[PDB]
């Protein structure tokens, strides 16, 4: 063991280290703090502990784990709150009485007190094992298994002793693997590290559809499974409805939460609200909260849990991602990651970058978003995964011209920008053409035109009327509404109501909250034959107010049909939106004469 | 052992490692003064000290070296309210001794109790343009941003002044459940303004229930950057022991951030941008952690810091990351309080973080969410029309935009026009902003449900 | 004569009144930060170096 | 902290005692007993430390200069007075009357007792000029007339012979 | 003391410290050069040289004053100039015949040539004294006595040695303090450091306003006495002309005038200007140099006067202000004084800040601008006391965002700005209704309406005039002349004669310096009685030029009532405007039919 040399702010120094590294993580002091070894000068090495100094005495003993810092993966997982760091945040508030732990909190990662369902898988007796094949399953879902039981990264062998039905601890054994002797016993718990990226058989292009829940950005670029999504804006651009929208309204088999920088009541509020919430899959009690997983963290909370939030979030999207179900990760943001690593980086000693960020922020940054994304399975079964990465930023220096939010937004695929403009309107997120860009809305355009889809050409005309709209606004705002024709002030007449009814996407009631691709096509299609009977009337002879104004509540029912739920028609799309075609070509006909 | 150097307000001693860190150490001079302080780093046969009493004058070979053996902690206690205090945590009177019975520490929260439900128990202050267009909660922080030549302690002391009186009225609507009490903590401030802001403390009727601090210029900046940590640990150690509703006003955040940048040059850490210190994360990330409900279901923390502008620019960290960080801001405007409007409390980029689920039954109703969204977004395009007016002209512009022109020009002098001393509640905002929104039709509004906009126009 | 410098002049003060009144804050706003992190850009450098 | 308690408990010994050398005000000298108590015996810097640090005496600065403020305004006003005499009930009726008013440093007593030592001031250094002799007979019978009424009675007569005092110090050589 | 190591530039380096503190000023070398020590790494101190090092050579050793770098207050201070580092500029100017310091002065901060008589207090021997307490009294104007002997802080015990009345110089001891043996030597003059303020016994709340004699000035946003104010400079605009204009026009007993960055033309003009013109005070024997303090450092003299300067002017004031009497701090400017300190700064080697300030330079003008205020006497003898910070705040480095301006403005609830044309127009100050603004108005106008106001109901009535037709101005410049109504032209007209006879003054006559509060009051009552009358007259049925020439002489001897006297009532009182009052109510009559 190590002796404690110097300890100043939250960087220590500890002498006598030969197991040191610049990625392993051990405990300082009698305390079992949390930290790991970044440097080494000489002899001994600098280990940065992102727990609190206060009460840690100089001369302590310091004993290396000898590996890097990881996360357990079994069962157990979902229904329960931990941190980035691995630290089981549910035995605070039974032990300490406590949300958080501020200090001396000693417990295991994985939860060893409670029982599980333990089920054979598609494997028995005698037959060959692999690395990531399913080996078992819990029933912790809907309908569905969960936490899929697979073998560790890099090991085989054969199946000896396989358990059979029943409840079963995580520190009991019920697996044994025989490959080239006695290898060892398996568990329901397993260990992985968070530094390393989790092994697959192959990479492979993201080609299926996933719904965000929102009209604004489905209708402007939907996203694939496995794409990388960046959403810049000043003080949040609705993070918390995006958030519960795209777990609750959200295709995909599993969830997982992660808060790096959250304050702690918008991840309360939210997990609060994941059990209110019923499944639209058949599911059961509690269904949002046994298929989601959140890691909330805090403002002051300890910068290894911030800076590993990401990595222990991506390590089990992919270890879900890796047993054959879709996974999306939602992250909020990578503004403190940076701000936690440029805080690391002053605080160390070590030089700096431009914009006063560190250079470890590019190589992170796309380490994070490279470490997500679709591909096969690993494992003998070769099942389908997908890991869609959606991590917003903030501005830290206050413009869009910074390191953290170009550098985030340049290696990202797919971006949702946030406009001022149109965020002070009470309309968030409010992007067309301008701070919004995809390029799997080609690929992605092909299924749900597939389907009855007619987005493909209202999304193009809506993207070009939102774009002439800002282009009109100017020139209406500079010189006047002298310069213009009659065509700009109907396509800023229908850009004003789509970007109003579109562009609102917050929701007052539990309706206002999903939209699904009918009622975005249903609207824009309505929208565009509204635009386009509105062209074809005043060219047919007629009035631009008295067009907008003969419309009236032909429009404004339009307008006002997403305040319920879609429980009528066929199956989402309902009469009002039908009708609303026919009401509006009766409309046509009698504004011409 | 002795003092091996000196650099600013920190000195570099030659004393061992022994002792923990953040322990008191006494500095011994032959000039006839003693100097108090924390080790801000500790090393072998080398530490660096921060202390709190003194500037300059500190000898290399004549000081000495005393172990106290106590961490730097704040003693918070039950009796430290009805008494003026410093920010180091000495009374200026004379008077008694702090007589603290728990240990706080400075740097984080020791207990750490994040609250894992949102709150929905609407708090009033007496303002219908604060707490209208901007939803309060148990524990919600909601800093005030300001500029250069804005009366923000006028508003503070108005929000002070007004936090106490509707407490009784809305002990029986089922918004509060405690007791009221207020947080004073002052740095960088002026006398007069001290004492304006007692005169609101003692007219209030809050002196006898809440701890001052008196911080000023002629101190040193390691002194008044522990007055806000002491503040905020016997804020949230009154909330959660005696599990009372407690608001804590720190002002101003620029004259603390400036003591961090002038103890962020003289030290090993690199700026960040503006000049700034590149560890502002995690200063404002310990004052902006404690606020939130606490541990029993019956206590909270709020925070309402006033923060001002130390360049009158909105492309500053610390108001980035301040209302990045927090859960709301408070938007001042100069052209309000010059046109003669009181409080200058401005609509347009103004927006808080829980608008669906901060109002509950009894207090509030729900159609003020509905009503504040649309009372905004009637307000940003009554903004743009108003500058589409004043630029352009009425005759060139639309008919819709003259509703907009009109609601923004009355909503601009009655909504936010108040008295100093007059309380609005928030069901009458409600009542009163439905009145001002009559003036488009039906199918103009649409930031509201069509039942609750039938019933009400 | 009159019907056309009367229809002339209100596009002159609306045009002069939008282009003045639109014309300084946005380029003195956005110059004024660029200098400051420019400064701020030139001082790391310096002080890294300095370090 | 100590020094300003025993100054201004031996300042106010001395003043109190420099104000009046009969000792014949026991009603001023009555509530001054506890501050003259240690300053009539033997009483070192360490007991009257010792005693103000445990809260058995004065320690407050604003009660202390609040109440130092009428001992200094009633010797500046019995000062200002020379070479007349006042009588001790009307002393001791002036300090209960200055005792009992909540304002002792924006009343007009200060600014009066301002005015007549501006007076005294300018009479004490004037030259050879009728001014001074007119003003100070003016600055003579209106300090008998201020000595005779007191300051707590507004009367016609100071102030028209402050007013006349006044704009005679305003004038000038020409 | 220690040993010259190496000197390389403007520092200089000296090892061997044995207690030396970094507080202490001391000479290095044998050519008694100005020196402190800033900073000390290891036995090495490094100290900044505000002098010229030529001729110093390593291995000198470097002898400490024995006490912290401050300056010395004592009978003398007036009808002298110095600098910051308190420097003898009439020592100079008999010595060597010059106006700038040489290198190597050592000569002590006040004349010993000039005695003065001492006379003992009231204090006698056995009862304890303490600092604070008026000790006794000197002579130090050229009349009367304004200087009173108090005892310093950091001392008491017992009077052991009672020197007698008599004359006696600053050198020789007058007093002896007894405590703990033999604690120190009493002198006239004492010693205290310009980095710690003078303490008090309690502050107070300023409501007493400042005798300056502006109608306009306090009229409009009447400055009290003991608040902050801030005002911007431009070089030239009219910042020398309120500082001549208000040292010479102001009746306080003590004023104190601080040059930081001046060029040297404004301080000789303001130095020479004091003797030659006269009080209102009725002063004799220079009552304008005798009541003033001057400190004028310029832009070519070392740092440390230019730095010290706002420290020795706000020493200088804390004293004046502990000893009884009212003085005015008038600084020039801080800009001057932000560079002398970033250029020490940059200098000396520290790390840069925001805008090349350091980073100690919003504490230090924060520290400047709460060190004053109004205050009561420290110690048991109470007295009244305002000490008003005036400081100008010039542009630095060509910019309008920089912490300086910004952070004076903000911190200031008190703004007074200037105009070029305005300087140009005879204005002062060049403020009309949309430079200047005060928050303390409310407070000034309760005292000056405790003690006989009443202009509280026309405090808001004489701008809403300006306001009027400051509005009127652009509305009758866009929309047109013959737009305005008569009640426009009788308020403009109003506004044109308030503001020439208010704003309008440049010391004509001997009745433009020095205007009480009784005429000012009284003229803005007639000029609104006018402006009252004018319109009722025009209501019911007049021209705006019948009603101008129906005024005539009424409305002609408002803007020539300036010209009168001020004794016109008893000594202050107007009393043209009492029968004005009648006479315009006579004339009101008239004027309608």
């Amino acid at each position: 063991y190590g002796a404690i040399y110097s300890v100043s702010g939250p960087v220590v120094i500890a002498e006598n280290m030969i197991g040191c590294a610049m990625y392993e993580l051990v405990k300082v002091g009698h305390d079992n703090l949390v930290g790991e070894v970044i440097r080494i000068d000489g002899d001994k090495a600098t280990i940065q502990v992102y727990e609190e100094t206060a009460g840690l005495t100089v001369g302590d003993p310091v004993l290396r784990t000898g590996k890097p810092l990881s996360v357990e993966l079994g069962p157990g997982l979902m229904e329960t709150i931990y941190d980035g760091i691995q630290r089981p945040l549910k035995a605070i508030k039974e032990e300490s009485q406590s949300i958080y732990i501020p200090r001396g909190i000693d417990t295991p990662a994985l939860d060893r007190t409670i029982k599980w369902q333990f089920t054979p898988g598609k494997f028995q007796v005698g037959d060959h094992i692999s690395g990531g094949d399913i080996y078992g399953s819990v029933f912790e879902n809907s309908l569905i298994s969960s936490h899929k039981i697979l073998l560790p990264p890099r090991s085989r062998g054969t199946i000896t002793w396989i358990a059979p039905a029943g409840e079963y601890t995580l520190d009991e054994k019920i697996l044994e693997v025989e490959f080239d002797g006695k290898k060892s016993d398996f568990t329901l718990y397993h260990t992985w590290p968070v530094r390393v990226p989790r092994p697959v058989t192959e990479k492979l292009s993201a080609d299926y559809p996933l719904l965000t829940g929102q009209r604004v950005l489905d209708a402007l670029f939907p996203c694939v499974q496995g794409g990388t999504t960046c959403i810049p804006g000043a003080f949040g651009c609705g993070k918390t409805v995006i958030s519960q929208s795209l777990s609750k309204y959200s295709n995909s088999d599993a969830i997982i939460y992660v808060g790096c920088g959250e304050r702690g009541n918008e991840m309360a509020e939210v997990l609060m609200e994941f059990p209110e919430l019923y499944t639209e899959m058949s599911g059961t009690k509690e269904p949002i909260m046994k298929r989601t997983t959140l890691v909330a963290n805090t403002s002051n909370m300890p910068v290894a849990a911030r800076e590993a939030s990401i990595y222990t979030g991506i390590t089990l999207a992919e270890y879900f991602r890796d047993q054959g179900k879709n996974v999306s990760m939602i992250a909020d943001s990578s503004s403190r990651w940076a701000e936690a690593l440029r805080e690391i980086s002053g605080r160390l000693g070590e030089m700096p970058a431009d914009q006063g960020f560190p250079a470890y922020l590019g190589a992170k940054l796309a380490s994070f978003y490279e470490r997500a994304g679709k591909a096969v399975a690993l494992g003998s079964p070769d099942r389908t995964g997908s890991v869609s990465i959606v991590a917003a930023v903030s501005p830290a220096g206050g413009d869009f011209s910074d390191p953290v939010t170009t550098a985030t937004l340049g290696i990202t695929q797919v971006f949702w920008g946030l406009d001022k403009k149109l965020a002070q309107r009470k309309h968030f997120p409010s992007i067309n053409t301008s701070v919004s860009y995809s390029k799997y809305t080609n690929v992605l355009n092909k299924f749900y035109d597939s389907n009855y889809p007619e987005f493909p050409v209202l999304r193009d005309r809506m993207k070009e009327i939102l774009s002439n709209a800002e282009e009109l606004e100017q020139v209406v705002q500079l010189v006047g509404k002298s310069a213009l024709s009659d065509s700009d002030k109907i396509t800023l007449d229908v850009a004003t109501l789509i970007k109003e009814d579109f562009l609102q996407q917050n929701g007052y009631s539990t309706y206002d909250a999903f939209c699904p691709i009918w009622k975005t096509f249903d609207m824009m299609r309505a929208f565009i034959s509204y635009h386009d009977e509105a062209q074809k009337a005043v060219a047919n002879g007629a009035n631009w107010s008295k067009l907008a104004d003969s419309t009236g509540d032909v429009k404004h029912a339009v307008s006002s049909s997403k305040f319920f739920e879609p429980s009528r028609g066929e199956k989402e799309v309902h009469g009002e939106f039908e009708k609303l075609l026919s009401t509006m070509q009766e409309r046509f006909a009698e504004s011409t004469d | 052992n002795t003092v091996s150097g000196v650099n600013g307000p920190l000195v570099i001693l030659e004393k061992v490692k022994f002792p923990r860190y953040n322990e008191i150490v006494n500095l011994t001079l032959p000039d006839g003064t003693v100097r108090q302080g924390q080790v801000l780093e500790i090393r072998g046969d080398r530490a660096i000290v921060q202390v709190f009493e003194g500037t300059s004058g500190i000898d290399v070979k004549k000081t000495t070296v005393e172990f106290t053996g106590e961490s730097l902690r704040i003693p918070v206690s039950e009796d430290m309210l009805g008494r003026i205090f410093d920010g180091s945590g000495r009374p200026i009177d004379n008077g008694p001794k702090v007589f603290a019975e728990d240990y706080l520490d400075i740097n984080g929260s020791p207990i750490n109790p994040y609250a894992r439900i949102y709150p929905e128990e609407m708090i009033s202050t007496g303002v219908s343009a604060i707490d209208t267009m901007n939803s309060i909660a148990r524990g919600q922080k909601i800093p005030i941003f300001s500029a250069s030549g804005l009366p923000h302690n006028e508003i503070a002391a108005q929000i002070c002044r007004q936090a106490g009186l509707v407490r009784p009225t809305k002990d029986v609507h089922d918004g509060h459940e405690e007791n009221f009490s207020i947080v004073f903590a002052a740095m960088g401030v002026n006398l007069e303004t001290a004492r304006f802001f007692k005169q609101d403390f003692e007219e209030n009727g809050s002196l006898e229930r809440t701890s001052l601090f008196l911080n000023l210029a002629n101190d040193p900046t390691i002194e008044r950057i522990i007055t806000p940590r002491l503040a905020l640990t016997t804020a949230e150690y009154l909330a959660y022991q005696t599990e009372r509703h407690v608001l804590t006003i720190l002002t101003d955040m620029s004259s603390y951030a400036d003591a961090l940048r002038e103890v962020s040059a003289a030290r090993e850490e690199v700026p960040g941008r503006r000049g700034y210190p590149g560890y502002m994360y995690t200063d404002l990330s310990t004052i902006y952690e404690r606020a939130g409900r606490v541990e029993g279901r019956n206590g909270s923390i709020t925070q309402i810091p006033i923060l001002t502008m130390p360049n009158d620019d909105i492309t500053h960290p610390i108001p980035d990351l301040t209302g990045y960080i927090t859960e709301g801001q408070i938007f001042v405007d100069r052209q309000l309080h010059n046109k003669g409007i009181y409080p200058p409390i401005n609509v347009l980029p103004s927006l808080s973080r829980l608008m669906k689920s901060a109002i509950g039954e009894g207090m509030t109703r729900k159609d003020h969410g509905d009503v504040s969204n649309q009372l905004y977004a009637k307000y940003a395009i009554g903004k743009d029309a108003a500058a589409m007016k004043a630029v352009v002209g009425e005759e060139a512009l639309s008919i819709e935009d003259k509703l907009s022109l009109e609601f923004l020009e009355k909503f601009e002098k009655t909504f936010i026009t108040q008295g100093a001393y007059e309380d609005r509640t928030v069901f009458e905002s409600l009542d009163q902003a439905w009145s001002l929104l009559r003036i488009y039709p039906k199918e103009m509004l649409n930031r509201i449900s069509p039942k609750i906009l039938d019933e009400f126009y | 004569a009159f019907i056309i410098l009367d229809e002339v002049i209100k596009v002159t003060n609306r045009r002069v009144n939008a282009i003045e009144h639109v014309i300084i804050p946005r380029t003195e706003n956005t110059i004024a930060y660029i200098n400051s992190e420019l400064d701020e850009l030139d001082r790391e450098e310096f002080y890294r170096l300095k370090k | 902290y100590h020094s300003q308690v025993v100054g201004k408990i031996g300042y106010i010994a001395r003043c109190m005692q420099t104000i009046d050398p009969e000792n014949n005000l026991k009603k001023i000298r009555e509530d001054y007993q506890d501050v003259l108590i240690w300053a009539e015996k033997n009483y070192r810097f360490e007991e009257i430390l010792e005693a103000s640090k445990s809260g058995k005496c004065p320690n407050d600065l604003d009660a202390l200069s609040r109440r130092s403020l009428i001992l200094l305004e009633l010797l500046r006003l019995v000062s200002s007075i020379s070479p007349f005499k006042m009588k001790l009930d009307l002393i001791e009726s002036q300090y209960e009357k200055m005792k009992q008013h909540v304002n002792l440093w924006k009343s007009d007593y200060h600014v009066k007792l301002n005015q007549l030592n501006q007076l005294t001031d300018y009479l004490k250094n004037a030259a050879p000029t009728p001014k001074n002799n007119f003003l100070r007979a003016m600055t003579s019978v209106l300090q008998m007339q201020i000595a005779q009424y007191g300051i707590t009675e507004d009367n016609e007569g100071i102030n028209q012979l402050f007013k006349l005092g006044l704009h005679l110090l305003a004038m000038a050589n020409e």
